């Protein structure tokens, strides 16, 4: 304000779960907690095990273009791979079919 | 005899499914790359049915931080989540640190939640621990004058 | 981790591994295999009851000028330190121990409590080190020293050990090795596994 | 199917298409710099649905005060908008400051 | 705030932040279309087998 | 709403938006004539007994 | 990928600005010079991240102390700044000494 006074109306609330892995992300980029998952477990950003925020950053999408992109190839090619097995089967079901 | 040859491809193709949602969803702040977790099914006797699907692990690794500026922006380096509540009540999680102020005020995402944290209450304000959570408001109305008391 | 803070594997299927039993705790190689789980529980205060602690000493170091032993004159003791150690209830005591020399190759050690100023100020010799001709010590290393009781706490005892010491011209005095066996309570803060197989955590 | 993947595609064009407009947009006078933000989506299986774009989001820090010399031309220094209407009547709000 | 006399807000934009930018989304959108490549290609064995 | 003199409005077509939406179209095209064909063997067995 | 590249590329622009910055105020008679200083980042991994900038720190040695003549006109020698209030509220602190 103008009168040189600090004031405060409120805290940031962290919540860390026992277990993760099992937040079921719903919607938007939000997740839900359910069992298998633990209590909430709020705390200050502070102290616990909450660590310490900055105002003005943002997080990244922890993403690497060249993992997905050669995982991209080798996941086409496994596609393809049980493509032939299929076929196979179609082939060797048809001679018995037909005697 | 399909069964374990038709159960690959609902496998590569989920596992294609998860491939394509990481590379869809870059660049987003708020985004958890996930994983593909497999498994072999054995009911018979010494002959492989096929392959199962165990649900996507995301990567709860940090990412790497951005100064983007303003001030209604929050990034978080290690663990530690953040508490949102909506209209009916319900408590969702993200790290999401995209904020804005809508006409009534309140500490909201770009897509409705509200903040949540301990309300400041007492004379003169103060934030206590042991309190409910609340959503965080700041309201345009100014503080009454106060009575000297302590010099 | 499963929801009540048990390692298990994608399927549901619980781990196991080896019980661990002891203050502290140890893996025991013949104990029946059991389930292995990582709870949040903070561990309670450690008391203090095995220290150590290595000086070093100078032979050209002139006898004090005030022989009557003070607790705020510099010079009249030659050497003092801050040993951190804790109670029962995990509270900070840090003790005052003051180096002085009376004759040749002889010194007197005081104990002084600084964290309870309720306590009396050290006047006369705790114990007496008598280093041999070459400077190594032969005996008189363990002494006990016990701490303040301060809000309701029960007092520390502890031993103390000086063994390990050596008396050729070092230059000046200086600290290189102080350690506790007693730590404050703390809460678990992460855990990992390390190569040789065991659960080791923060 | 196409659906984990054109989705995004549609989200790349669009993320590019607004550089694109800030690249034209870099001699206007009254031009605030935008982006997008994005978010994924879930169905009822624990596999990813694509990526829409959760919208377009502005910038709004204050540019330099270029100095034209012009009497009717005014800037703002921080948080304000002018005010505006139209031959219909509707209310508009910007922060250009060419007048005439 | 106050509102200086004869002086007009600036562009906002400083090209060599899109510069930049504009070509990783590039890289982005060839990684994506070879995705809806692979999808296409994926499509196009099944159906022609 | 309002008009502009010297202006002229686009065709508010994106070849982006286009170009993915005919490579989904074409295969389910492919795929609705894979249902022909299998229809087709299906009932020349038949026929043939 | 390119975020070391990305960082390193925004690091080295905006030391640049500051560069900048300092150049064009070379004649202000409050001036404080600025630069920058930075800072790598390391997650859980072991390879680096990038950089980003730690902050920019203010030079506040005295400068010269020029002789214009005029009586409404002042400088400090030391430590200490004018304080000045504006309009409405709020404390700013200066050390220009030219006064109106």
């Amino acid at each position: 304000y103008s009168n040189e006074q600090e004031q405060v109306l409120g805290q940031i609330v962290l919540a860390n779960f026992a277990n993760n892995e099992g937040l079921a992300s719903q919607g938007d980029n939000v997740w839900a907690a359910t069992q298998a998952s633990g209590v909430a477990l709020l705390g200050t950003a502070g102290s616990g095990n909450f660590g310490k925020l900055t105002n003005g950053a943002l997080e990244a999408s922890n993403v690497d273009l060249s993992k997905e992109l050669v995982n991209m190839i080798v996941a086409q090619r496994n596609y393809q791979s049980n493509a032939q097995t299929i076929k196979t089967q179609d082939q060797i079901l048809n001679t018995l079919v037909n005697l | 005899s399909f069964s374990q040859a038709v159960s690959g491809l609902n496998a590569a193709a989920t596992n294609l499914d998860v491939i394509g949602n990481n590379i869809a969803n870059s660049a987003t702040y708020g985004f958890k790359s996930g994983t593909a977790s497999f498994a072999d099914m054995f009911a018979g006797s010494k002959v492989g049915l096929g392959v199962k699907v165990a649900g996507i692990t995301q990567d709860f690794t940090d990412g790497t931080t951005t100064n983007t500026g303003r001030g209604l922006d929050v990034a978080i380096s290690q663990n530690g989540f953040f508490r949102l509540v909506d209209s009916n009540g319900s408590v969702f999680y993200s790290r999401n640190g995209q904020f804005k102020l809508d006409e009534n005020r309140n500490l909201v995402n770009m897509q409705g939640m509200q903040l949540t944290g301990y309300p400041a209450t007492g004379t003169p304000p103060t934030i206590q621990q042991g309190a409910n959570p609340a959503p965080i408001t700041i309201p345009n109305t100014l503080m009454a004058a106060k009575s000297t008391t302590t010099a | 981790l499963d929801e009540n803070r048990n390692l298990v594997n994608m399927q549901g299927m619980q781990l196991t591994g080896y019980p661990a039993t002891g203050t502290p705790p140890t893996i025991q190689q013949g104990a029946n295999p059991a389930p292995i789980t990582i709870p949040n529980t903070l561990m309670a205060a450690k008391s203090t009851t095995t220290a150590s602690m290595q000086i070093n000493l100078n032979s050209t170091d002139p006898v004090p000028s005030k022989t009557p032993f003070s607790v705020s004159d510099a010079d009249s003791y030659n050497k003092k330190g801050t040993v951190t150690v804790y109670d029962s209830q995990g509270n900070a005591h840090d003790m005052n121990v003051y180096f002085v020399k009376t004759k040749d190759n002889e010194w007197a050690v005081y104990t002084h409590d600084s964290s309870d100023p309720a306590a009396t100020a050290p006047t006369t010799a705790s114990t007496t080190l008598k280093f041999n001709e070459n400077g190594i010590l032969e005996s008189g290393g363990t002494v006990n020293i016990t701490t303040g009781t301060i809000n309701g706490a029960t007092a520390a005892t502890f031993s103390l050990s000086f063994l390990n010491s050596m008396q050729q011209n070092t230059g000046a005095n200086n600290i290189v090795a102080t350690n506790q066996n007693g730590y404050k309570p703390g809460d678990l803060v992460s855990y990992q596994i390390n190569n040789d197989g065991t659960v080791v955590g923060n």
